[PDB]
């Protein structure tokens, strides 16, 4: 089987991406998160403190015929950026871009922080990292991905994002259409739960590519690109009016500048990420100055290939019972 | 922005 589905950004500057998911029977459709970067399928719901709920779609799970209740079970999660949610858990049918998976679990939000309350666009995630991230207690619950993999065509699915534009996931078939070249693979290690894998170096516009082990994560719901400060500071020194701002979190910039391209390796191929991408939007409507969307990991703790980063790609997450990461050029 | 399971 396969599935396909359009992938849309929830604003202007491609702060993240939804994309439509048909839980239950009969469907209700979602617009999730779809996030490499977790193993938690969550969904705002007829159970969400009331209050906590503004602008989303929520699932009820009394008007799915399909739903269990899976007793016992709940799960509790907080991300990156603080926010975090908990509750209690359904096995249902949830299908994405017409590919099925029956017995899926679908956490239902008891309660969820104010940035997920803020954000009307986004209805839940999906989570799509290793299942031993998932939260749920107290035995863990595979991940859409992992459900999925008896039936697919083949164990892999591509994230084709777009810049300020749509793009694609595919499950199970790679679109050799979408993108230029051919793909270079590189290992991934899952003793973290995460894609993670090492990038061969890195070079700043039209200088050199210098070799340096660069480890990290692709997370397609991270916004940005955290790279190690030395790293970030060689870019940012290319770019005469861009400065580290205290006040706003990090590198900004004249929205006047035409930024360098960055350069990133993956194993003896490049990708080459274009200037443009990395202007990140103006720090407000109208000002003069703009957010650089290459960051240090330095608070973080680890280095994310982010949004910034995997939309100058087409990627594969080859899911066979070894895992390896796919880059081509698009 | 936002950073998804740290």
């Amino acid at each position: 089987s396969t599935g396909s589905a359009t992938t849309t950004p929830i604003d202007s500057l491609d702060d993240a991406y939804i994309t439509p998911v048909q839980i239950g029977t009969p469907a209700q459709t979602l617009n999730l998160d779809f996030d490499t970067g977790s193993s938690d399928l969550w969904v705002f719901s007829s159970e969400t403190t009331a209050s906590e709920v503004d602008g989303q779609t929520i699932y009820t799970p009394s008007k799915s015929t399909t739903a269990k209740l899976l007793s016992g079970a709940t799960w509790s999660i907080s991300y990156g950026d603080g926010s975090s949610s908990s509750g209690d858990v359904y096995t249902d049918t949830v299908s994405v871009g017409g590919l099925t998976v029956t017995g899926q679990a679908v956490e239902s939000a008891k309660k969820v922080s104010s940035s997920f309350t803020e954000d009307s666009t986004i209805d839940g995630l999906l989570g799509l990292a290793f299942s031993t991230l998932n939260t749920v207690s107290p035995t863990q619950q595979k991940t859409f991905f992992d459900n999925a993999k008896a039936s697919l065509d083949s164990p892999v699915f591509t994230a084709d994002l777009g810049y300020h534009a749509p793009g694609t996931y595919n499950f199970g078939f790679i679109d050799t259409t979408a993108y230029t070249g051919s793909i270079t693979y590189t290992a991934v290690s899952t003793k973290q739960g995460f894609w993670e894998w090492t990038s061969t170096g890195y070079a700043v516009g039209s200088g050199t590519f210098k070799s340096t082990s660069i480890d990290g994560i692709a997370d397609t719901g991270t916004t940005l690109l955290y790279l190690p400060a030395t790293v970030v500071s060689a870019y940012w020194a290319q770019v005469s009016g861009a400065k580290s701002s205290s006040s706003v979190g990090g590198y900004v910039f004249p929205c006047s500048a035409t930024l360098p391209s960055f350069t990133f390796g993956v194993g003896s191929a490049r990708i080459v990420i274009p200037g443009d991408y990395i202007d990140f939007g103006p720090i407000s409507t109208g000002s003069s100055s703009c957010f650089g969307g290459i960051q240090s990991s330095a608070g973080i703790g680890i280095n994310i290939f982010g949004d910034v980063a995997l939309k100058a790609a087409f990627v594969v997450f080859n899911g066979a019972t070894t895992p390896t990461l796919g880059f081509a050029s698009k | 922005x936002v950073v998804x399971a740290x």
